[PDB]
């Protein structure tokens, strides 16, 4: 066990009290804030119709991409009604994973559609726009429960 | 819903456990009273600077202070202070009824003080002295009438707190409310002691 | 404690499927909750 | 609660000194003797601090050392049910509006508006004071 | 003195200084990380984003438990 | 091993999540945010009045302002910017951070503090409402001297509305002061002894004591004036001691008023310096003693504003003025020592803190020059005094308030303000302020007193007045970057997901989630010094914090 | 160099003015030195940036330097004590209150303009058997036998037995140099003479400033009842010519229109002016008679028009 490299201390309860130097930021996501906001809109109210928690995993998912995608979906708050799109640009590999609750709601058909949209966007040379397009396509595919 | 999420006997309890820690209502009311003391300080400064500027006869010829109606009102205010203190003594206990009785008689004596002050004002205006009339009249009326507004606010507090005691179980929070109202009334009668001594005795 | 949960069965009748959503207006299905943006702009 | 009282004791000492020196140096060496405005203000601000400090000192003598006054006090020492803290209430804004009505009635000499504002102030203060005591409606 | 001249001065010197300082500062690289180029390797730590869209019934973590991931399908793509 | 977080936080929030809270909110943090927003709005209004006066003053003639329109302008500008932007925003910062800084869940009387906010806001509205009247707002200056304020002179309804609006605002301020003193006295963390709470809370406590000492006098004087106006109550008849009575009362209020306007922001700057210096506030005990001395002496040197009346004990007040000048010097040197020998990083909050130091220093030099009655005689009631008090004010409540906003915006928003916009805003503000108010020392030294709508072309001070107007409009444009930064960083802007967005923080408001939880805390550290958060985040440093402390 | 370091002084024309100028320049030297050292310290500590080469080594964290704090809290006491001693000594030369002034000017200042009465002229060399009239001072003692009541009240008066609008304080004189809205009052003084200024205000409080005197004083409505020092001597005026003066306290809406002038002449020119003013002649006529411009030369009674955009 070890807190952040510097300036973060474990408090009395579970919550960790972390810090950053005055100059730098905290989120550190390598994307413009505008596109992060757009993807947030796609996931939040671009998905309400789906009533299925939509998740995006830009990190690397190595080995058998499918099994690691399942494991990552396990990290979503409600993996049973959840659609997770995990893309590794190091491996150029997309995966989409769902749960037992999202079954027969059009998720299966929208799976290849979302994957194809993400792949087309990535080959065109833009990860985030592919993420947003795939989220939109899958969300429109999944009818509310 | 089973029994309760917060094991409290009343929807409102004392803002602090006054046994070991200060009672915030008492502290706040004391601080505010200390500020109202400076308000009355501004009033007293007005009256005193007017006093310094009179030609040796500070109560003008038309004005003649009436001690006959002035001593009884200050005595009644002192008595109301004492009855408010016994109302507090009842309040510290569970006796909401004793608190109500003592505060009712205190309210009656404060109302009598207000009516006596109004009658003395009527006598004074009828015999010349008047706020637009003279500097003494204006400073005296301003000081005593602002104190009278304070007394009327204290009467409002008395009636409001008696209603509050009617509408809920007497709890240490209501006891605290009674103590702070008593603090305010004691401040009111203290500033009256000062005002009566300066206006009537010291002159 | 001194209260009982209420069960309200009211007749519903557009179906509210399009327009506003309960996430934005928590009582969307309990009554008129959506003014079209076009009418507001006009 | 010794420090709280001691602060106001120091303020009382200074204000008494200032009032006394101002009165002494203005009764003599001034064109009209005591100013009677600065002197009274200083005296009664001394009285302000005196009231607050006397209450604080009485409390401190009456009160055993709280954790808030105790060095080396652990957080768990202060744990417990803190008193009632008035949750959401709309009566403050109504009191402010009623006092503003009375204030405009005072500024614009409208005795009817002053009376209406005073009535509104009484009503809104009643609402604020009784908000957390109004027993359930008995029908 | 030369109403036109000094009115132009009071109207422009603020604007001119504002423009100069905006060029000086607003044209500086911000602390936000530069956008991740597709060709460049993924250097950032693994990212997982979730909607927080659907109601969670209870708020309290206790009583949510771990029933199952219960995977309900899969898909894949190679760009 | 990884958490499912959103790509970007909520920008605006679900519809209708604020209006009913604002109406009903009892939480101190939201009330402090409303204080800050409303006070900044009033600052914009007062600054617009300032720019109107300055545009008129750039020309010897009366280009667009009638004499009484300009007089109403400076009157309402001074009143808005002292009693309706600064004295409320001190309590805005109080409600914002003081309950956090003492480890408290809320303020002592939360309904009372909400009442204070609303009483302030509506008092300000009614005071401003003088303008909509056909006569206009109050002609008499901010000071509102007696014979000019009676019904006969200035019979307008704007004056009465001003009197009652100031009265209502004063009641709100008194309630706020009672609330803050009660909060600091009673509500406090289990380990937070009085002598280890932050300098900001010390300053707010002493400021509230001064508030109670002063504002009741303002209420008494204003009620006496209202009686004089609406009843002919001879309270301030010049043939009585009326004019000097009002002078003494009003200044006994206002001088402690300027020091309640200053001390809270001295505390804000004392919080700013240690965190960006990476070292403790120098002479913490010295700072608290200096604050106590400042308040004590301020309560009793009110009448150095009345040197030219020929009716005050000049030596007494001059000596007290110097005696109160000394503690401000002690505090200034404590700030400098705090900056001394630390890994200084000049982010926008400490840029504004250092700007405060720079401007306030010249303001205080002007003050010490003014303290001497022989000098004050020439420079009294002139633009030298305008430059003095604008330097001290704009340093202590604009630079310091900007520092406080840039400092606690993350801790009240969860979002960081854009740093480059902060740089641009600070430099625009500095340049504009120094351009507008520096020349006013020479402007008032050469004969041109304050409260002149116009001046002769044959008279001097024309190029200098247009220089001041260039400066005023530089400030006007400088305001735009800050407004844009706040507007685009409240809802957008770099999210801060951790305590101490400004690392090496202290004073215990950085021991809680950057958007503080309702009741301010889910955890309290081991409060053992003046820097609980610094000790928590850097436990290894604790020994050092005690090792080098005594070395100095 | 001194004038540049004077921060815009009007050069003194009275001994008290020059002493005040010396005090200001000394205090400005002291304050500039203090400000320079403090700015030097602030910039030097600003040079203590967070160097990149600095590893994870936080500062000394010293704080609490008792010797240095004592030094810097005792020295400012020394600076303020010396400056206050200089203040007191210079202040002593603000009103010598010479019982035998050399020319007494009664400066009345009514709402939006001035008036100068030449209360008394008494030259040490021996001349000017002149004095003010003062039969114009009449009270408003409302000691009527009966008021609105039928009997008994016999009200005397609001204040000290007199009505507020009494004007007993307001002292009038024979040679009144009243100024109108269209004619700037030009007060005439003799150079080299000790001039008393007996200050009063007819309507409202406001101020009497001659920037070249480097001194001012608020003309209060009733100075005596307000415990105020209306009277203020000037020991001597050396420089002749015209010097502007301004209402340096909030007078009213026309607070900027109150500018007056003081036209200091030689004693013989003053004698001629006073002689020609005793005989019925306006201030302009008397000033012209001594071969001087009649109207104010440093200022003009600029337009009563509300502004430039008013259609005439
Ligand atoms: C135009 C006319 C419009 C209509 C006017 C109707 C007036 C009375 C209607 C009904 C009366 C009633 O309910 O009495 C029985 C009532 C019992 O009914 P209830 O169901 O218990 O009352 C409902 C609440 O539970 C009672 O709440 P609670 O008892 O728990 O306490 C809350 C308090 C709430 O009242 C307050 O606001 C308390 C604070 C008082 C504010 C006063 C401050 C202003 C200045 C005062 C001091 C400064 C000097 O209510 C009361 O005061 C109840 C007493 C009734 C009087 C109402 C207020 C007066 O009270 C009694 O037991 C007897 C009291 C009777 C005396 C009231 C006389 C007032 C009116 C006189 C003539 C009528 C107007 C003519 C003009
Ligand atoms: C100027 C405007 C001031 C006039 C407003 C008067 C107050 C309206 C009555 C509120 C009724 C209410 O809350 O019922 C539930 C409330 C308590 O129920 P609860 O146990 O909390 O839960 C049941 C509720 O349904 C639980 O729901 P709740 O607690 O949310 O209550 C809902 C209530 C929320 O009530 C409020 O928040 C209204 C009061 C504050 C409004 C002031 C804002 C004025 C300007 C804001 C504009 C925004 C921009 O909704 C409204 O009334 C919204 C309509 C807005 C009324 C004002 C129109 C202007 O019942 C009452 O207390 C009724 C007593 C009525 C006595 C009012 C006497 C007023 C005193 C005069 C002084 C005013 C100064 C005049 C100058
Ligand atoms: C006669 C006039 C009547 C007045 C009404 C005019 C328009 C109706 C407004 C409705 C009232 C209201 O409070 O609702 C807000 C209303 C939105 O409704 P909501 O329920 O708040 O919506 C919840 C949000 O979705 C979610 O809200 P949230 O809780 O996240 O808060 C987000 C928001 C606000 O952030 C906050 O937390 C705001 C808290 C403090 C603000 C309130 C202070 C004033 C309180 C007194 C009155 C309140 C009642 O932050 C922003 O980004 C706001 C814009 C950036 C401001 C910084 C610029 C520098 O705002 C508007 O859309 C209207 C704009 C506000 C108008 C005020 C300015 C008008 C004149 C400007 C001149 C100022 C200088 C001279 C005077
Ligand atoms: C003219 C001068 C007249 C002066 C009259 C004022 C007399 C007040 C002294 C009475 C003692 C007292 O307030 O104890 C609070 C006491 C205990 O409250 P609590 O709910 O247990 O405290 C819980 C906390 O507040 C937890 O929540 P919280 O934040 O509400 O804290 C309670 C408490 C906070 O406790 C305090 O701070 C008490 C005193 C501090 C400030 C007092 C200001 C009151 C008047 C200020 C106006 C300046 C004059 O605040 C209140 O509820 C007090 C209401 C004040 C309304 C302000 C009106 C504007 O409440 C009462 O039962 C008595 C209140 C009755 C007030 C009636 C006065 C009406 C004045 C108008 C009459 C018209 C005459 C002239 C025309
Ligand atoms: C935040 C507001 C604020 C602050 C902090 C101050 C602080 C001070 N003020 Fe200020 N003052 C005003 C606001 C403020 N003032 C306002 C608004 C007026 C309006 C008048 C009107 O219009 O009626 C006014 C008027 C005013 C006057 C009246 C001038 C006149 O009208 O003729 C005078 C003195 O005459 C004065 C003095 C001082 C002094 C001595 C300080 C000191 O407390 C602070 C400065 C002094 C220092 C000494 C600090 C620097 C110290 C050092 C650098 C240490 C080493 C140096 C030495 C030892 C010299 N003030
Ligand atoms: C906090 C107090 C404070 C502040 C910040 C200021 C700020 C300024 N003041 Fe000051 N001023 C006083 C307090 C203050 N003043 C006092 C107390 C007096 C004496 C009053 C009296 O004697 O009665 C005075 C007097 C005073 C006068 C004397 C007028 C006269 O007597 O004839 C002048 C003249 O230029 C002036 C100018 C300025 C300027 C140019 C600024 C600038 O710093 C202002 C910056 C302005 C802006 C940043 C506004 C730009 C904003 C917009 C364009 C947006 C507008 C939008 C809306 C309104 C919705 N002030
Ligand atoms: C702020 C108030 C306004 C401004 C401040 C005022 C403060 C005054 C306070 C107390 C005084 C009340 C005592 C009243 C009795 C005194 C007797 C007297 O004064 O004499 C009779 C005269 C006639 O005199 P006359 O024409 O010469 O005829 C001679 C006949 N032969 O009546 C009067 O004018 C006196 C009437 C005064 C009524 C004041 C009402 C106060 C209530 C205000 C409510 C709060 C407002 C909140 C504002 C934020
Ligand atoms: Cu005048």
């Amino acid at each position: 066990e070890l807190d952040l490299p510097y300036g973060s201390a474990l408090t009395s309860s579970g919550r960790i009290s972390a810090v950053t130097e005055p100059g730098e930021l905290s989120v550190h996501y390598p994307f413009p804030t505008m596109d992060l906001v757009v993807l947030d809109d796609a996931l939040k109210y671009g998905s309400r119709a789906a009533k299925a928690r939509f998740a995006v995993y830009i990190g690397p998912l190595g080995a058998d991409t499918a099994a690691t995608a399942r494991e990552i979906l396990a990290n979503v708050p409600t993996p049973e009604n959840a659609v997770l799109l995990a893309v590794s640009p190091d491996q150029r590999a997309i995966e989409v994973v769902y749960g037992a609750d999202v079954k027969g709601r059009g998720i299966e058909s929208a799976a290849p559609l979302g994957v194809s949209a993400a792949a087309a966007s990535f080959k065109e040379g833009n990860l985030i726009d592919g993420l947003i397009s795939a989220v939109r396509v899958m969300s429109a595919g999944v009818s509310p429960a | 819903m089973t029994s309760a999420v917060g094991t409290s006997g009343t929807a409102i309890t004392s803002r602090v456990h006054s046994l070991n820690r200060p009672n915030m209502v008492s502290v706040g009311t004391i601080v505010w009273l200390s500020s109202e003391l400076m308000f009355f300080a501004g009033l007293f400064a007005m009256y005193f600077t007017a006093r310094a500027q009179a030609g040796g006869a500070w109560p003008p010829e038309p004005t003649e202070l009436n001690l006959a109606l002035a001593v009884p009102v200050t005595l009644v205010l002192i008595a109301s202070s004492f009855t408010c203190q016994m109302g507090v003594f009842a309040a510290e206990r569970g006796d909401v009824f004793g608190l109500r009785r003592w505060y009712v008689i205190t309210f009656l004596m404060g109302l009598f003080f207000v009516l006596g002050q109004g009658y003395e004002y009527i006598h004074l205006v009828e015999h010349g002295t008047t706020i637009p009339g003279s500097a003494y009249g204006s400073v005296f009326y301003l000081a005593t009438g602002f104190h009278g507004l304070h007394v009327i606010g204290g009467l409002v507090a008395f009636v409001l707190l008696l209603a509050r005691t009617k509408m809920s179980k007497f709890t240490p929070a209501q006891a605290t409310a009674a103590i702070v109202v008593s603090y305010y009334w004691h401040f009111v009668d203290i500033v009256w002691i000062a005002l009566f001594a300066t206006i009537y005795f010291v002159r | 404690m001194s209260s009982t949960q209420d069960r309200s069965q009211l007749d519903p009748e557009v179906e509210r499927h399009t327009g506003v959503d309960v996430e934005d207006v928590p009582s969307a299905e309990w009554g008129w909750s959506h003014m079209p943006i076009g009418v507001m702009h006009i | 609660m010794h420090i709280e009282a001691r602060l106001f004791e120091i303020l009382t000492a200074f204000f008494a000194l200032a009032a006394v020196v101002y009165a002494v140096l203005t009764a003599m060496f001034a064109t009209g003797g005591v100013e009677w405005a600065g002197t009274t203000a200083l005296v009664l601000t001394t009285g302000l601090t005196l009231i607050t400090g006397t209450f604080f000192r009485f409390v401190a003598r009456r009160l055993d050392t709280r954790p808030e006054d105790y060095e080396d006090a652990e957080i768990s020492d202060g744990a417990g049910e803190l008193g009632f803290f008035a949750p959401h209430s709309w009566w403050p804004i109504l009191i402010s509006l009623s006092f503003s009505t009375a204030a405009v009635g005072a500024a614009l000499w409208l005795p009817w508006l002053i009376a209406a504002g005073v009535a509104f102030v009484i009503t809104s203060v009643c609402g604020l004071v009784f908000e957390y005591y109004w027993g359930p409606e008995k029908h | 003195m030369s109403t036109a001249l000094t009115h132009g001065l009071i109207g422009g010197v603020p604007l001119v200084l504002f423009a100069v300082l905006a060029l000086i500062f607003l044209t500086r690289k911000g602390p936000h990380p530069d956008t991740y180029k597709m060709s460049d390797p993924w250097t950032h730590a693994p990212i997982l984003w979730a909607a927080e869209e659907p109601r969670e019934h209870g708020h309290g973590g206790h009583g949510h438990d771990s029933h199952g991931v219960v995977i309900g399908g899969g898909a894949s793509g190679k760009w | 091993e990884l958490e499912a977080r959103r790509p970007f936080p909520e920008r605006m929030g679900p519809k209708g999540n604020l209006i009913y809270k604002l109406i009903t909110t009892t939480d101190h943090k939201l009330i402090g945010i409303m204080y800050c927003v409303v006070c900044f709005a009033f600052f914009l209004v007062g600054g617009l009045m300032a720019l109107f006066m300055r545009t008129e003053l750039a020309m010897p003639g009366l280009q667009f302002l009638s004499n009484e329109q300009f007089n109403q302008l400076f009157t309402m500008h001074g009143t808005v910017m002292l009693l309706f932007y600064a004295t409320p925003i001190v309590f805005g910062f109080a409600n914002l951070v003081l309950p956090l800084q003492i480890g408290a869940p809320d303020v002592a009387f939360p309904r009372l503090n909400a009442l204070s906010f609303w009483l302030f806001l509506f008092g300000a509205l009614i005071a401003i409402a003088g303008f909509i009247t056909p006569g206009g707002a109050a002609d008499f200056g901010w000071t509102a001297y007696s014979p000019l304020t009676d019904a006969i002179h200035s019979p307008g309804a704007g004056g009465d509305l001003w009197i009652m609006g100031l009265a209502v605002g004063g009641l709100g301020t008194i309630l706020g002061g009672v609330n803050m003193i009660t909060t600091v006295v009673c509500m406090r963390a289990p380990g937070m002894t009085m002598f280890r709470m932050p300098i900001f809370t010390w300053n707010i406590l002493v400021t509230s004591i001064l508030v109670l000492i002063a504002f009741p006098i303002l209420t008494a004087a204003l009620f006496g004036l209202a009686a004089d106006r609406h009843l002919g109550a001879h309270i301030y008849d010049p043939a009585n001691g009326g004019v000097l009575l009002w002078q003494h009362l009003f200044w006994f209020f206002g001088h402690p008023e300027v020091y309640i306007i200053a001390l809270p922001f001295f505390g804000i700057v004392s919080e700013i310096f240690p965190v960006f210096s990476r070292k403790p506030i120098f002479g913490y005990t010295t700072l608290i003693y200096a604050t106590l001395a400042i308040a004590a002496l301020s309560v009793a040197v009110w009448a150095h504003h009345m040197y030219a009346t020929g009716a005050v004990l000049l030596p007494f007040f001059s000596f007290m003025t110097f005696l109160i000048a000394v503690p401000t010097g002690i505090k200034f040197f404590n700030w400098i020592g705090t900056m001394w020998k630390g890994q200084l990083t000049f982010e926008t909050p400490m840029l504004f803190s250092v700007g405060f130091l720079i401007t306030f220093l010249l303001g205080g030099l002007s003050g010490v020059l003014l303290a001497s009655p022989p000098l004050d005689f020439h420079v009294t009631d002139s633009y030298f005094v305008i430059a003095h008090f604008h330097y001290v004010l704009f340093g202590t409540i604009v630079f310091a308030t900007y520092a406080g906003i840039y400092f606690w915006f993350p801790k009240m928003t969860g979002r960081l303000l854009d740093e480059r916009l902060g740089k641009l805003h600070f430099w625009l503000t500095f340049i504009g302020f120094h351009t507008t108010f520096l020349v006013q020392h020479w402007l008032g030294d050469e004969g041109m007193p304050r409260r002149y709508a116009d001046y002769l072309p044959t008279d001097g001070f024309t190029t200098l007045n247009v220089i001041s107007t260039v400066g005023a409009f530089i400030l006007g444009v400088s305001m735009l970057p800050f407004v844009w930064n706040v507007f685009k960083s409240w809802r957008y802007g770099e999210p801060v997901t951790v305590d101490d967005p400004w690392g090496y923080g202290n004073s215990l408001e950085w021991a809680t989630s950057c958007p503080p939880p309702r009741h301010n805390f889910t955890e309290l550290p081991r409060i053992r010094s003046e820097r609980p958060a610094f000790e928590l985040h850097y436990p290894h440093m604790v020994e050092r914090m005690r090792a080098e402390a005594h070395v100095g | 160099w001194s004038d540049a370091l004077a921060l815009g002084w009007p050069t003194g024309i009275t001994p008290e003015a020059k002493l005040n100028r010396e005090l200001w320049i000394g205090s400005v030297i002291a304050s500039f030195a203090v400000g320079a050292i403090v700015w030097g310290l602030i910039f030097w500590t600003s040079a203590f940036h967070r160097k990149k080469a600095t590893d994870t080594e936080l500062p000394r964290q010293f704080g609490y330097n008792m010797p240095l704090e004592l030094t810097l809290t005792v020295i400012p006491f020394l600076i303020i004590s010396v400056l206050f001693y200089f203040t007191v000594v210079v202040q002593e030369r603000m009103m010598h209150k010479d019982p035998n002034p050399e020319v007494v000017i009664d400066v009345t200042a009514f709402q939006w303009n001035w008036k100068f009465g030449y209360q008394k002229i008494a030259f040490a060399d021996g001349s000017f058997d002149y004095d003010g009239a003062d039969p114009e001072r009449k009270e408003a003692m409302t000691s009527r036998p009966e008021g609105k009541d039928e009997h008994g009240i016999e009200k005397v008066g609001p204040i000290r037995g007199m009505t507020p609008e009494d004007r007993t304080y307001l002292n009038f004189d024979k040679i009144e140099t009243l100024g109108t809205s269209s004619e700037i009052p030009v007060l005439v003084l003799p150079a080299g003479k000790r001039i008393e200024f007996v200050l009063n205000s007819a309507d409202v409080i406001h101020g009497f400033w001659v920037p070249e005197f480097l001194f001012k004083r608020d003309v209060l409505p009733e100075p005596k009842a307000n415990n105020s020092d209306n009277v203020f001597q000037v020991s001597e005026i050396q420089q002749t010519g015209a010097f502007v003066g301004r209402c340096t306290e909030m007078c009213g809406t026309f607070h900027a229109m109150m500018n007056f002038e003081v036209r200091v002449v030689e004693p013989n020119d003053f004698k001629a002016y006073i002689d020609q003013r005793n005989a019925g002649k306006t201030n302009a006529e008397a000033l012209a008679a001594i071969n001087q411009p009649p109207l104010a030369i440093t200022t003009e009674p600029f337009e009563s028009r509300r502004g430039e955009l008013v259609p005439q």
